[PDB]
């Protein structure tokens, strides 16, 4: 939230000197937690052979 | 501590700068002005890269990556957290592989030794260069450098691979892969034969170079003998090191195809076009 | 039915208690010339502790 | 190598800038803990 | 107990010491500062009810 | 400008050339010492007489067998056209079975002599392995490069054991120049990127390793030879300063040393455990691992990277494919 | 405290020095730099009331 | 048992003790860190009642 | 029994075995963490009957 | 029998006894462990009438 | 060498010190059967 | 190497110090144990 | 205080310390030449407030 | 001033040098090449009014 | 070798380089707090 | 090796040059500061 | 070695040369600028 008074960032109510940022980690990559992280952002398993 | 012989061999003299200054031990190792500037740029790229783990998202060892900038960069430095630590990083390894090559020109100097450790450490530091400095630098840009961490630089090295389609075909690379698998095959037959000689069998005694070269012949139909296995080592490993520079530096300021096309010309040889 | 668990991560820790168990045995083999060293505290071995000195019979005439 | 008067000697520096570290390093963390508690 | 030093040199007691703390403080400063909680380069003017805490359990 | 000793300005030579010394029976030396000139300038001169006994004869006859049927499909499969069988000899192959075989012997032409010329193949090795052990213990000499040898077979053996694991001959690998590299790139493609095979990374790091160990003691053993570094048998039981100061220059260097014997022992684990870690890493892919990546992503070894591209829910299921399967075996009209 | 120099030899106690002295204040320079708060070179006319702060998300 | 002092070198042990400790306590301190309930740089000022729990078999 | 200790040197067996158990322990601790049903760092807590426990053959 | 003994040194036997049965334990254990059957650390408190048995059906 | 006394004194300390290593060690599988058993 | 007396003398010591180790590690685990359970 | 030049001799120093001072010279320089504020070679006609500012 | 050449080799520094000057001169020569404002070759018939420059901070 | 009299000398030379490196650097900091503070 | 009076002649030009450099560093940096301040 | 007398001739053409050298860079310097600018 920003404070209408003074165009400053409230954090927990209370406010702070500065110009606020979310602070990431580089490029904002996170670590992959699982293979079926991972899977669920693939595509779904391919159909069977045509045989 | 010291080996039981060594006291005698450690006289002042051989360095190449600074003289009597660092001219003196740390336990087993010798420093030497060239010492004073390894751990230098040792201990500074390393916390470098100890930083670049803390702003990056694991500590995991095996996932740990610190890259090289965007292409937009070009041949300027980027900032810190967009690659410019990785091009800092890489000047602290010019300096300590540098500095541990000259280091190794004294050490040898010292002891009455040829140069012949130095240089053929040039060949890897060589390797090195074309990686990092000399392929960015004819492609424009330092982020064609590959980047830092054990597994990440895999996925580069898989990468730039298939950006030329069918890097087996490289015929550089070929002649690389040749010397890298006939080197190990010869440091198998050496190692194996000088210990077969002198460790035999329980009883027999110890045996000799002719007994080597005797063994050697009916392997290769040839002998080599002693001093011609150590050059053909050097040659081997070291000639492995110089193919690999040069089949990476042809991929992409020479070559920019896939690698199987380049085999046209063979086709074409005009007897048989 | 061990999720995590695997035979290529059990085969690879197999690998290295062999290559620890490998470095130690060469190291051993290493400081058969040289050692015990020289120290103004007396002599020291570092670690592992050197297989002894090697004497070689030679062949008895020819 | 030292005479036990020698070890002596230096046991006496050597607690007592341990000692002294380890207050340092007790007064930064109560510093820090009052900035920032990590309990 | 001040025989350990005869036992040992003080002179190689010392520098294995200094070594192993210099070490011990960069990991923990860059431990910390890796961390989200303790990251004071960029957020070290937050007040304590301010700063990052991890996540709880949630309750159901 | 110093003398580098990396070419001999003065050969001499023995108007005899020496024999072999002993244990003459089931098998005797072929031919007869001679010097070469270009030999003798890289390292010594006499190309020798040769020995092969009862298990080098054979060990040849299967070998050449076994060549000449790779040789003879391969100028069979341009047409006999002996142009073409040296202008396009790195392409030209003999191709393992088709898979729907399995086991099951293949027809002649669809790998059935794939098989055979594999079967020659690997029994000539197996031939050449006791030769070489044979010889070993007749100059009485230790078995450290019968078992040197063994470990390169190992690896060449698991190009048997892991088609056969996986059940089907198809999987092998071609004889073929060109034909065989594509099946070792088709290899890590089918099986997820091979660089997350933590055997194939050990495998690599033993590779490098014994690059860098014949690169460094290669150097030390020419860095001392004017003082007769390079007699390392005599080094080894009576310590001269070359060993002495081979073994300072690697303590003052890196802070511990070798000996002048027991680098050759560093030599041939590093060589053997290329080998030996590869075979391992074979036998566990598509047996115990079918895709190597996400083993790596489950066991941690996979860098975090942004992703370069999200799927909407129906396109995760419009752009999962088929698994590939048979080629079509009729020419459609499509007249109505 | 002076003995020290007994010790050790002064002349590469204080090239060791002079050494971490250099390397530290390099690594803190660097890590500055990296930082959003502290990038001085390309932010360092910015006053305290513009200078970056980092906080975690707000999670609703 | 102090005749183990006579079979072994008490200088040579106590720093393979040492050794052992400073390599065992790092593993257990990096096993905690990397868990979610011992994540305590990030976590440590929650409550017991608010830690991380592990899953529990479901009921049928 | 003890003519086991001419046959080998006490000195090395006790060093072999203190290697044997450090690693057999770290072997079966690692083993069972990577489980679910004694991931007990992340899970301890629980109670013996809402602790994991691997399916039952399949029912039908 | 003893004449075993006699031909192998029992210092050179006993270690490779002792390395053959720890590894052909360590074998046998690990393919139990890899089993749905006797995977025993996540199911062994199953009882026997519901552990996994493998498919039954040669045909029907 | 040992002499065969200096034998029979290690093999004293080593079988008591064994089956002491057991005895702690079946107090703990019976803290860990009482907290959650694996049968 | 040693003599039985400095053996002995020596061997006081190190009980001395394993035992003020355990019971520093004690109070670390009964602090942590009050902070956080992991049973 | 002219002491360390009996510990350090001076010729020796000096070639050391040019060096130093060489490598940090071009570091700085090539630290600002690549930023958007300084980067002078294709921005140093601008003037004070119109250079960049890194703010965001 | 002159006692300089009695420290040091002048064939040395002379060397030292010409080697320094050279390196440097190709590097600002690249550089300057390198840019769009000096690109020379190029374009160094622009005028100075015409001649590429650098973007301006924005106006808010 | 150095006596503890040239010991004590350079000790001084030593002591005095550091307190006033130590004063330059919290100069230094004291410009830096009150450009932009870190807490 | 030098002598006391080679050392102090030496020193003279040593701190001469250094702050010469310094000083002309400072002016160095008042021209860069007047064109395009840092802070 | 070197005469301080040969060493006095030697550096008054080591003066006169980077002098010179000097001349012709301002001189490249003031043509540089004139043709573009770079402040
Ligand atoms: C990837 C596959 C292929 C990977 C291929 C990797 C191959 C690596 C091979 C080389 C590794 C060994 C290097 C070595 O031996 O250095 C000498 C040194 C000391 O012993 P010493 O030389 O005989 O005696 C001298 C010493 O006693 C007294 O000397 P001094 O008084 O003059 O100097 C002070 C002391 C202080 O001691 C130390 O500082 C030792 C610190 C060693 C840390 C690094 C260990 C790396 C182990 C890697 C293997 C593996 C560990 C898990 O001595 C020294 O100053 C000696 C300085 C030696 C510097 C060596 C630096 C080597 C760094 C290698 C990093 C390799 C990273 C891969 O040795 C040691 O301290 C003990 C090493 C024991 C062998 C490693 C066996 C590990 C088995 C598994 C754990 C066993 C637990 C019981
Ligand atoms: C796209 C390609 C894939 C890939 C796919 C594979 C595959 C597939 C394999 C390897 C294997 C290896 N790879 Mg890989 N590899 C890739 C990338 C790399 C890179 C790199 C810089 O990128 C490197 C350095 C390596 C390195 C290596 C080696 C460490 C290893 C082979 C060891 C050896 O000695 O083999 C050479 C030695 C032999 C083949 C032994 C042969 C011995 C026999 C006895 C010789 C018989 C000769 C006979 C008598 C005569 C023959 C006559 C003719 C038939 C006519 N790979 C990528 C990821 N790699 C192998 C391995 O072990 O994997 C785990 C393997 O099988
Ligand atoms: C030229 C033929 C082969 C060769 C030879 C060779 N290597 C050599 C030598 C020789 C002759 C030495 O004398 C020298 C030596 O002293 O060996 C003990 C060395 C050496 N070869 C080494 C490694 C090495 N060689 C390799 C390759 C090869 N070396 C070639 C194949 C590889 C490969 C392929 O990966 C590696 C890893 C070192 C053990 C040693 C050189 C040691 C050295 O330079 O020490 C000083 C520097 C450090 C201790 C650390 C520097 C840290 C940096 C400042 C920060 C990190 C930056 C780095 C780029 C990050 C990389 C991350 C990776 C995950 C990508
Ligand atoms: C430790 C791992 C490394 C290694 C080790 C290694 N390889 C080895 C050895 C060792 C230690 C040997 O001792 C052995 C050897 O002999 O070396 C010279 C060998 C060997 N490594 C070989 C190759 C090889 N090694 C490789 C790799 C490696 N080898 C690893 C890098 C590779 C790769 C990288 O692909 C290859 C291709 C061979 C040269 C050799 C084994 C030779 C062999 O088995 O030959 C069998 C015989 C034949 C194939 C038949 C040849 C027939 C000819 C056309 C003549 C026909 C004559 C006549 C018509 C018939 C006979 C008539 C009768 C009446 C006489
Ligand atoms: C010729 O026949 C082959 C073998 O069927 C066809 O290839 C099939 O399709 C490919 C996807 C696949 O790669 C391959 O494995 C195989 O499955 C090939 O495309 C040609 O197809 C035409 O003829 C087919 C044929 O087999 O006769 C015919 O198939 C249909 O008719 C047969 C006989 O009545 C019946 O058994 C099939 O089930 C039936 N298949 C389907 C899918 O309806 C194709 O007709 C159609 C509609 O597919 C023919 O295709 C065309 C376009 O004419
Ligand atoms: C994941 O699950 C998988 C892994 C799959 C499951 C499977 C697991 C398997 C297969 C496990 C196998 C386990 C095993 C098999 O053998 C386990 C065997 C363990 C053994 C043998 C333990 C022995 C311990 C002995 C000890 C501690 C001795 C201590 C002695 C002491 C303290 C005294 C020292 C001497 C002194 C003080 C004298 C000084 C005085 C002197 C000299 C004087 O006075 O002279
Ligand atoms: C995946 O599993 C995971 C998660 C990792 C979990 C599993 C973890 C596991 C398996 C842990 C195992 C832990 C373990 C097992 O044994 C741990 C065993 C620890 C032990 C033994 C600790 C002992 C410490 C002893 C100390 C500190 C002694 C200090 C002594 C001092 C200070 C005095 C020195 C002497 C002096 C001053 C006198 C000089 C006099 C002289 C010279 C004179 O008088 O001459
Ligand atoms: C940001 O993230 C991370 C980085 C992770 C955060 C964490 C950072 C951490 C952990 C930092 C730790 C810092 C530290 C810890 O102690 C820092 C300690 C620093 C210290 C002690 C500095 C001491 C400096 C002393 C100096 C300069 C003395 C110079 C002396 C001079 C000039 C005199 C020379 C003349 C002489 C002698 C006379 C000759 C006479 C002679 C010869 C005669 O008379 O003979
Ligand atoms: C990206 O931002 C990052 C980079 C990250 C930010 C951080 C940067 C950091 C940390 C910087 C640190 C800088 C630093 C720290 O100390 C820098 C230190 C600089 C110093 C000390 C410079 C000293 C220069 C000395 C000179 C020039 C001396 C010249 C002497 C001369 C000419 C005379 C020699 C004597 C003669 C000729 C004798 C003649 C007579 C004789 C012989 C007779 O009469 O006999
Ligand atoms: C992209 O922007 C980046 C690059 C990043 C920005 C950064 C830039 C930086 C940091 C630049 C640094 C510049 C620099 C220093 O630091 C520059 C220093 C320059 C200097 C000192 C030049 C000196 C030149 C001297 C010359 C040519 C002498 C010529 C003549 C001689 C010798 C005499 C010939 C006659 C002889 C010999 C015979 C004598 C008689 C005899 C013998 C007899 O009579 O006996
Ligand atoms: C007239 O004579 C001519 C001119 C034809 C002679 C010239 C011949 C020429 C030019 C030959 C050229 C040969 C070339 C170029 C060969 C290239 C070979 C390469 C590069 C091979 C590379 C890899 C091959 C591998 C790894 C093959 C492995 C095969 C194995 C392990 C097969 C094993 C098979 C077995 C054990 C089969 C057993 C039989 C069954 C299963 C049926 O029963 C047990
Ligand atoms: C929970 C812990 C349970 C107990 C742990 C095991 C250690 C018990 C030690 C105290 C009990 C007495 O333990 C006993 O000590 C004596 C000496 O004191 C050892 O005795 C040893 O030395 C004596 C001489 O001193 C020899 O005569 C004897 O043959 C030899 O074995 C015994 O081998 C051991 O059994
Ligand atoms: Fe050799």
């Amino acid at each position: 939230p920003v404070d209408p008074t003074t165009g400053q960032t409230l954090i927990n109510g209370r406010p702070v000197v500065g110009r606020v940022f979310i602070m990431r980690k580089t490029d904002g990559t996170v670590k992959y937690p699982n293979v079926a992280d991972v899977v669920a952002h693939e595509a779904l398993a391919p159909l069977p052979p045509v045989v | 501590a010291m080996l039981s012989f060594e006291k005698k061999y450690r006289v002042r003299g051989g360095t190449l700068i600074g003289g009597d200054l660092f001219d003196f031990w740390f336990g087993p190792f010798y420093v030497g002005f060239f010492g004073v500037t390894t751990i230098f740029f040792v201990t500074l790229g390393t916390l470098l890269c100890v930083w670049g783990a803390a702003m990056g998202p694991t500590w995991n060892l095996w996932q740990i990556n610190i890259a090289p900038p965007d292409l937009k960069y070009g041949l300027g430095l980027a900032p810190l957290r967009e690659g410019g630590l990785w091009q800092i990083i890489t000047l602290c390894a010019l300096g300590a592989f540098g500095s541990w090559a000259l280091r190794q020109a004294e050490i040898a100097r010292k002891l009455g030794m040829g140069m012949h450790i130095p240089w053929a450490y040039g060949g890897a530091i060589l390797a090195y260069t074309t990686l990092v400095v000399i392929r960015p630098f004819l492609l424009g840009a330092w982020g064609h450098g590959f980047p830092y961490g054990i597994f990440s630089h895999l996925d580069w090295v898989s990468n730039v691979g298939y950006q030329y389609l069918h890097f087996h075909y490289n015929p550089a690379h070929m002649i690389a892969v040749t010397f890298f698998f006939t080197n190990c095959l010869a440091l198998a037959m050496h190692g194996s034969l000088i210990l077969s000689v002198t460790n035999p069998p329980k009883g027999t005694p110890t045996g000799t170079s002719e007994q080597e070269n005797v063994f050697f012949r009916d392997l290769l139909g040839y002998s080599i003998g002693a001093i011609g296995i150590h050059r053909l080592g050097l040659f081997l490993a070291v000639g492995a090191a110089v193919w690999s520079a040069i089949c990476i530096v042809i991929s992409g300021p020479f070559w920019t195809q896939g690698w199987p096309e380049w085999w046209n010309w063979w086709l074409n040889l005009p007897i048989w076009k | 039915m061990m999720e995590y668990i695997d035979g290529a991560q059990i085969a690879l820790y197999a690998f290295w208690l062999f290559f620890f168990g490998l470095i130690i045995y060469l190291r051993r083999e290493d400081k058969r010339e040289g050692y015990p060293l020289e120290s103004p505290q007396g002599p020291r071995d570092g670690w592992p502790k050197g297989a002894p000195k090697k004497t070689y019979v030679h062949r008895d005439h020819g | 190598g030292m005479t036990e008067e020698e070890a002596r000697r230096f046991h006496g520096y050597m607690v007592t800038g341990t000692l002294g570290y380890v207050v340092v390093a007790s007064v930064a963390h109560f510093l820090a803990w009052s900035w920032r508690p990590w309990f | 107990m001040h025989r350990i030093w005869l036992m040992y040199d003080p002179r190689r007691v010392m520098v294995a010491l200094v070594g192993f703390l210099a070490v011990l403080a960069l990991v923990i400063h860059f431990v910390l500062l890796s961390s989200q909680r303790y990251s004071w380069i960029e957020n070290g003017t937050l007040g304590a009810d301010q700063a990052p805490v991890g996540a709880s359990a949630p309750a159901a | 400008l110093e003398y580098q000793n990396l070419f001999t300005r003065v050969q001499v030579r023995t108007v005899p050339e020496p024999g072999i010394p002993i244990d003459e029976s089931t098998g005797t030396r072929y031919g007869t010492g001679t010097f070469s000139y270009l030999a003798g300038k890289f390292g010594d001169a006499q190309i020798g007489p040769i020995y092969l006994g009862w298990a080098g004869v054979l060990s040849l006859i299967f070998g050449f067998i076994a060549i000449e049927i790779i040789g003879l499909n391969m100028w069979a499969s341009v047409g006999w056209d002996p142009v073409e069988f040296i202008r396009q000899l790195p392409w030209l192959a003999l191709e393992p079975p088709p898979p729907q075989y399995g086991l099951r012997v293949p027809p002649l032409n669809q790998g059935g002599w794939y098989l055979m010329a594999g079967f020659f193949l690997t029994v000539s090795i197996i031939l050449w392995w006791i030769r070489i052990y044979r010889r070993a213990r007749a100059l009485q000499m230790g078995s450290h490069l019968p078992w040197a040898f063994a470990s390169a077979i190992f690896l060449y053996s698991t190009f048997f054991f892991q088609p056969l694991l996986v059940g089907s001959w198809s999987e092998m690998v071609p004889f073929g120049i060109f034909p065989h590299l594509d099946w070792t790139s088709a290899f890590s493609i089918r099986y997820g990127n091979l660089y997350y095979n933590p055997f194939h990374a050990l495998s690599i790091a033993f590779l490098y390793g014994s690059a860098v160990l014949f690169a460094m003691h290669g150097a030390t053993i020419l860095a001392v030879a004017r003082m007769g570094g390079e007699r390392e048998i005599e080094q080894i039981t009576d310590r001269g300063t070359a060993a002495e100061r081979s073994m300072l220059f690697w303590r003052w260097c890196m802070g511990f040393n070798a000996t002048m014997e027991s680098i050759h022992r560093w030599a041939w684990w590093f060589a053997v455990l290329t080998t030996f870690t590869g075979g391992i890493g074979i036998l566990l892919t598509g047996t115990v691992v079918d895709n190597w990546y996400l083993w790596g992503v489950k066991h941690g070894l996979v860098a975090p990277y942004p992703a370069q591209n999200q799927l909407t829910p129906e396109q995760q299921d419009l752009l999962r494919g088929r698994y590939q399967g048979t080629a079509p075996d009729s020419f459609p009209s499509y007249v109505v």
